[PDB]
């Protein structure tokens, strides 16, 4: 959202499945999951 | 209760998984598409 409006962001790895992510574990910290959704867009 | 008019075959069909008419599945069954990029599926 704005910057101001919050710091809070989400990543979206397009054309990525959701366990390549994990696989691999650039910053890797969002890798650990606890929100991790699967989307047709990645 | 259309007067008589028939709108049946552009109507949507609730019987598909799709909503689509008949004439709009027979468009998306005439025209074949590549490369689908849906998760490489
Ligand atoms: C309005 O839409 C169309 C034409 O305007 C009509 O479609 C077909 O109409 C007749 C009787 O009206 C029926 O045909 C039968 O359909 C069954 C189911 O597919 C099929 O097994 C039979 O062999 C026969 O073909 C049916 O209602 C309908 N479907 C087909 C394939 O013809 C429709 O009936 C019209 N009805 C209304 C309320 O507007
Ligand atoms: C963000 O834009 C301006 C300046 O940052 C600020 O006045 C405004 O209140 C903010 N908008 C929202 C929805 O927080
Ligand atoms: C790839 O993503 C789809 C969901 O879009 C999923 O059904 C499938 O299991 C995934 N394939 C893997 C993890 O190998």
């Amino acid at each position: 959202p704005g910057t101001n409006t919050s710091n809070q962001v989400a990543v979206l790895y397009q054309g990525v499945n959701c366990t390549e992510v994990p696989v691999a574990i650039t910053w890797r910290v969002y890798s650990t999951g606890s929100n991790v959704f699967q989307t047709r867009a990645g | 209760d259309f007067g008589g008019f028939n709108f049946s075959q552009i109507l949507p069909d609730p019987s598909k998984p799709s909503k689509r008419s008949f004439i709009e599945d027979l468009l998306f069954n005439k025209v074949t598409l590549a490369d689908a990029g849906f998760i490489k599926q």
